[PDB]
DNA sequence: AAGATCTGAATTTACGGGCGCAACTATGCCGGACGTAC
RNA sequence: UUUUGGCAUAGUUGC
DNA sequence: GTACGTCCGGCCCGTAAATTCAGATCTT
């Protein structure tokens, strides 16, 4: 889930980056670094919303690289086990169905998909019918999936959707 | 009653020492010298000393006297506690058996024939020889074509065999040794030893239930392990006192959507997650690819490690690299340029890898290895990977989610798109310059200048290649 | 072997006994000069003892 | 020594099998026991 | 009064440290057992 | 196409 | 049958603690 919240980084400037529009630079930089990562104790980091406080600028006596701590408040979004998210369905496909969450994506395993529903592979574009065909999954459409577990690899979260719960799926 | 005493002895010839000592006593019994000593106890597998049994050391001393073999015993002896003389004399305890002497030594040998006379059995062995092509080894199959063309001890009946110093063989050794040169009880082989010729696995960690009992249903986690009855102490959910259960009460039961491991059968070796866990079929899929296995619940354990699920440049032949794609025991199955997944021997040629090669994918954009290149064009249209080794006109890409040969295959790079010095040592003349008349060798040498020795002064000294002239 | 043992190493006493083996009693002959030479032929040791 | 136990051998076999244990251990950490001998590398030669 | 025991206060062995660096040459495991060849 | 190495005893010697 | 060759078994110093003697708070 969201949440606005205080975080330190650590910053190595280089010389050549000092003189004028130095903290302006240090700004950049975290901009570049921080962005457009995963880790996995507080999730995705989505931006910046804005730097609290920039620390000072500690000269490291071996190496003219300065190092600067940062606190800013960023929002990060955390997936979190046991909760009922909306989700867009990105892929469908025969194992498994793949759905966006913000930046997270989630994966509807087979067995995790209900009974009810079956593999459409007489459709050109495959999708999961129901028996009665009262819902169709393709993709692009909004849901509500229960979040079985969180899964991280490479500081980068997969979780896993289930519909088997009531109020899921197409609404 | 009279104390046993320890006397060190020479190693392997205690019992020699023990005959030696009855002589001497029997000799010398009716002599003014008796042995006052009572016994002497050599025991079976007690090797290195003796014991003396007497009243007094003195008495030891006097007994042993001119007996070399107790030379070092002979200064000090030293008594053996009052409580613990009874654990001296205490003592304890188409088949495969183990051959104890000679090379073959604890190799399996399968009891062909058991001969009545009870001196020799007849045992079927592999043998461990070089066919007298070494000497003037590991197992491995008898091969008579071999033996019969290098010649030597060599006598030849079709598939019967006879060879250096009479080993027996036929189509595999036959030959007889004496049963008290082999091991008939605690062999069990593997098998793996049938081809040539219960259990609990409860670790710390891992979560049980109970099945039966007063105390049915209770899941915890396993602190400890021992052999047959464990007693265990599980920390069950909602208890602080720790329970005793023995391993037949326990069973390996999982929650689902837990880490499992497989510790044999068919899926060894593979990770992954339960599902559903029913009765007793657990089903699950794999962290590699997303098939069901189904396994019993005791083949599962809780380890939290990543999967292990490696591709390195080999040579085929000097005209066509390979890339491993999967590791096997005697080969490796090698996916070369042309697509053709191959089985080859490990004893191929390591290629010095090319991290910098430059390549030309299809739309004339320079690419490079790590790069994540979608194939349009090819037998793989469609897909999309990362380059990880690099030809003159061929790439070879990654995908974890292609679950065949590791992820692994090929594409040409034109169907892709991104996402010393012979002067050296030689007897040189300086014809030219400041430093002309001295004969020199040439140490280092370049395009331009080159490093001569100079043969007179105790110096080195670069100078321009046209100032030198070879003698 | 026991003789060129202990003229080769200067260890005096048995090999094993290498431990109280007084040291340094052979010495390889000083070759620099023949002064040099006369005078390691000359010359007495005082052990600490 | 584990041998002796897994198989359930006599007990001061044991105990002086426990003996030459501690000697050893302790000339790992230490090669100075006074009233016991150096370890050597059976060259006569004392062990780091 | 006595008599202890009895508990703080003079005399004997035992580790255990023992100058900087630097350079050179000099020396350094075997004995029984099992098998091969002759 | 770019290498690598005994060590730890004793002696002697230099400031 | 014999032996040999070669692979497997066996001075200080300060501390410091241990050894020796008159309160003391008892018992008579």
């Amino acid at each position: 889930m969201f949440y606005h919240i205080s975080l330190e980084h650590e910053i190595l400037l280089h010389p050549r980056y000092f003189g004028p529009n130095l903290l302006n630079t240090v700004k950049q930089k975290l901009f570049t670094e921080v962005e457009g990562t995963c880790t996995g104790k507080y999730g995705f980091v989505i931006a910046v919303t804005t730097i609290d406080n920039i620390g000072a600028g500690v000269i490291q006596p071996g190496r003219g690289f300065v190092l600067y701590p940062v606190k800013y408040k960023a929002i990060v979004f955390r997936p979190f086990k046991g909760e009922v998210v909306d989700a867009v369905v990105t892929q469908v496909n025969k194992v498994g169905l793949f759905t966006e969450i913000g930046p997270m994506s989630c994966f509807i395993s087979r067995h995790s998909i209900p009974s009810e529903m079956e593999f459409d592979p007489n459709s050109n574009p495959p999708c999961y019918k129901t028996m009665d065909e009262d819902i169709v999954i393709q993709q692009d459409d909004e849901i509500r999936l229960k979040i079985v577990g969180t899964r991280v690899d490479k500081n980068d979260i997969f979780a896993i959707g289930s519909l088997m719960d009531d109020y899921l799926g197409l609404v | 009653d009279p104390n046993l005493w320890t006397v060190k002895c020479k190693i392997g010839e205690e019992r020699a020492t023990a005959i030696s000592l009855m002589r001497k006593f029997i000799a010398y019994q009716f002599t003014d010298t008796p042995l006052q000593i009572k016994s002497v106890v050599a025991p079976e597998h007690v090797k290195g000393y003796i014991y003396v049994e007497a009243y007094k050391q003195t008495h030891v001393k006097q007994a042993i006297e001119g007996v070399g073999n107790l030379r070092l015993g002979y200064w000090n002896q030293q008594m053996v506690p009052i409580k613990e003389m009874t654990d001296v004399l205490k003592v304890v305890k188409k088949s495969w058996v183990r051959l104890k002497r000679g090379i073959y030594k604890d190799d399996i040998a399968q009891v062909d024939y058991v001969e009545p006379s009870q001196n020799t059995i007849s045992l079927k062995m592999i043998p461990r020889i070089d066919y007298d092509r070494i000497k003037a080894p590991p197992q491995r199959l008898f091969d008579a074509e071999k033996i019969r063309s290098l010649g030597g001890d060599v006598a030849s009946d079709g598939d019967f065999l006879i060879f250096e110093g009479n080993r027996y063989s036929r189509k595999f050794l036959f030959k007889s040794f004496a049963m008290s040169a082999v091991i008939t009880e605690g062999v069990k082989p593997t098998l793996s030893e049938l081809e040539k010729f219960r259990e609990h696995n409860f670790q710390p960690g891992d979560n049980v239930e109970v099945c039966e009992g007063e105390l049915i249903n209770l899941q915890g986690k396993i602190l400890s392990v021992d052999g047959n009855k464990i007693t265990i102490m599980p920390k069950h959910e909602d208890l602080k006192d720790m329970l005793e259960f023995p391993a037949q009460e326990l069973r390996k039961y999982f929650k689902m959507g837990d880490h499992v491991k497989v510790i044999a059968g068919r899926f060894e070796g593979d990770t992954g997650l339960i599902v559903r866990v029913e009765e007793n079929f657990v089903i699950l899929f794999s962290d590699l690819t997303m098939h069901e296995l189904k396994v019993l619940p005791r083949d599962l354990q809780l380890c939290s490690e990543t999967a292990s699920g490696w591709g390195e440049l080999v040579q085929l032949d000097p005209q066509t690299v390979g890339v491993i794609v999967r590791l096997e025991r005697e080969t490796f199955q090698v996916l070369n340029m042309y697509g053709k997944v191959v089985t080859v021997r490990h004893q191929v040629t390591r290629k010095k890898d090319n991290r910098f090669a430059v390549a030309l994918d299809s739309e004339q954009n320079n690419i490079h290895v790590k790069d994540i290149v979608k194939v349009i064009d090819g037998p793989h249209s469609g897909r999309e990977g990362e380059i990880r080794h690099l030809f003159r006109s061929f790439a070879f890409l990654h995908c974890k989610k292609l679950v065949e040969n590791g992820g692994m295959f090929v594409c040409k790079t034109r169907h892709l798109v991104l996402a010393d010095n012979e002067l050296i040592g030689q007897t040189v003349r300086i014809s030219q310059g400041p430093y002309k008349g001295y004969i020199g060798v040439v140490k280092d040498a370049t395009e331009s200048t080159a490093r001569v020795e100079l043969h007179s002064t105790c110096q080195t000294i670069s100078v321009d290649r046209q100032r030198l002239t070879t003698v | 072997d026991g003789l060129k043992y202990s003229l080769a190493t200067g260890n005096w006493g048995d090999q094993k006994k290498a431990h109280q083996a007084r040291a340094g009693v052979s010495q390889v002959l000083n070759r620099l000069t023949f002064a040099s030479t006369l005078s390691h032929l000359r010359r007495l040791n005082s052990p600490i003892g | 020594l584990r041998r002796n136990e897994q198989n359930g051998a006599a007990a001061h076999v044991i105990a002086e099998d426990v003996k030459l244990l501690q000697f050893h251990v302790a000339t790992m950490v230490d090669n100075e026991l006074p009233g016991l001998p150096r370890a050597m590398q059976k060259s006569g030669r004392p062990l780091k």
